[PDB]
C-alpha cells in the first residue's frame, strides 16, 4: 500500500 | 469535485463561547478528531475567517481524511492566496490523492509566495517519471536551496517533489536533511517515513513514525501509515491492531453523523477489511463492513483505549 505524506 | 465543506451535523463546539482557543487547545492535548469540530465550528462562524479554515484543513490530513483536508483548505486559499502554510498543505495532500498536477502548482505557489523567494519567479526558468512543470519545480527549489540552504522548508518541498516522481531514495535524503535542521516536527518525521515505506524501507519508516508519535500520540496518520507499514511486511496481526487503534483514535468518541466522515473513516475500515482477509479471519470481516469497532478492540487488546 500507499503511505501517507 | 465538491467545493462546499461537508460539516459534521454532531458538532457541540457550535455553542461553545470559544471554539477556535478550545480547537488549538485540542491540537495542543493531541486530539486531532475534538480539534476538527472545534475549527468545523469555527467555520461555519466566521466563514472568512483564514486561519480556522487552514487548521481545520492541517488538522483534517492529520486525522487521515486528505478530501476534507483538501477540500477546507481550498476555502482558506480563496480567502487568501498568500497563506504559504495553506500553499504546503495543500502540496502534501494532492500528493497523497495522487493529484500529481495540482500537488505541482501547490510547490510553485508555496514558494512564490514567500517574500524571501517571490524575486525566483522572474527568473527565465522526459528521463522523470513526471510532467514537464516538474523539471521547472525542481530549478526553482533548487535556486531557492543555493541562496538559503539552511531553510529546512526547502528541503520539505523537494521531499515532496520526489514522492511525486517516484524517486523515493532521494526523497528520503531530502527529508533527512529537514528534521536535521528542525528535528521537533513531528510532520517532517512523517514523511520522512511515509517516503521510506514507500520506498520499500518499512523498518526505517517504523522508527520515523515512533519519532512522529513520540512528538504528537495522537496523530492519527501516523498511525495509519504504521498499519501500512507491518501490511508491507506481510505483518497482519500488527497492521490489524494498528488500524483499530487508527480508527479508535480518528473517532476519539466524537461519534460522528455525517457524510464527510462516513467517506473519510472508510479507507482506514478497507485497509482493516483487506488485513482481516489476509490474517484468514474472514469471520470478523462483517463487522469491518458495519464499521464496528467493539470486536476489533476486544480482539486487539485494545479495550483500554485504542
Ligand atoms: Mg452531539
Amino acid at each position: 500500500y500507499q503511505s501517507k505524506l | 469535485m465538491e467545493t462546499n465543506y461537508p460539516f459534521e451535523p454532531n458538532n457541540p463546539y457550535m455553542y461553545h463561547d470559544k471554539p477556535m482557543e478550545e480547537g488549538i487547545a485540542m491540537l495542543q492535548l493531541a486530539n486531532m478528531a475534538e480539534a476538527a469540530l472545534a475549527f468545523e465550528a469555527v467555520c461555519q462562524k466566521e466563514p472568512e475567517n483564514v486561519e480556522a479554515w487552514r487548521r481545520l484543513g492541517t488538522t483534517q490530513a492529520e486525522n487521515e481524511k486528505d478530501c476534507l483536508a483538501i477540500i477546507a483548505l481550498n476555502h482558506a486559499r480563496m480567502l487568501d492566496p498568500k497563506d504559504i502554510a495553506v500553499h504546503a498543505a495543500l502540496a502534501v495532500s494532492h500528493t497523497n490523492e495522487h493529484n500529481v498536477g495540482a500537488a505541482l502548482q501547490s510547490l510553485r505557489s508555496w514558494l512564490l509566495s514567500q517574500p524571501q523567494y517571490e524575486h525566483l519567479g522572474l527568473v527565465d526558468l522526459y528521463f522523470f517519471a513526471a510532467p514537464s512543470e516538474y523539471r521547472d519545480c525542481c530549478t526553482l527549489l533548487y535556486a531557492a536551496v543555493e541562496m538559503n540552504p539552511n531553510d529546512p522548508q526547502l528541503h520539505a518541498s523537494l521531499g515532496v517533489l520526489h514522492n511525486l516522481s517516484h524517486r523515493f531514495d532521494e526523497a528520503a535524503k531530502n527529508f533527512r536533511r529537514a528534521v536535521e535542521l528542525r528535528p521537533d516536527d513531528a510532520h517532517t518525521w512523517n514523511k520522512l517515513g511515509a517516503t521510506l515505506a514507500n520506498g520499500n524501507r518499512p523498518q526505517e519508516a517504523l522508527e520515523a513514525y515512533n519519532r512522529a508519535l513520540d512528538i504528537n500520540p495522537g496523530y492519527v496518520r501516523v498511525m495509519y501509515n504504521m498499519a501500512v507499514s507491518y501490511s508491507n511486511m506481510a505483518q497482519y496481526p500488527l497492521a490489524a491492531k494498528h488500524i483499530t487503534r487508527a480508527i479508535a483514535l480518528q473517532a476519539g468518541g466524537t461519534n460522528p453523523q455525517g457524510e464527510g466522515s462516513r467517506i473519510a473513516t472508510r479507507g482506514l475500515w478497507d485497509l482493516l477489511r483487506m488485513t482481516l482477509n489476509l490474517m484468514d479471519r474472514s469471520d470478523l470481516v462483517e463487522a469491518s463492513w458495519q464499521q464496528d469497532l467493539t470486536p476489533f478492540l476486544k480482539e486487539f487488546g485494545l479495550e483500554d483505549m485504542a
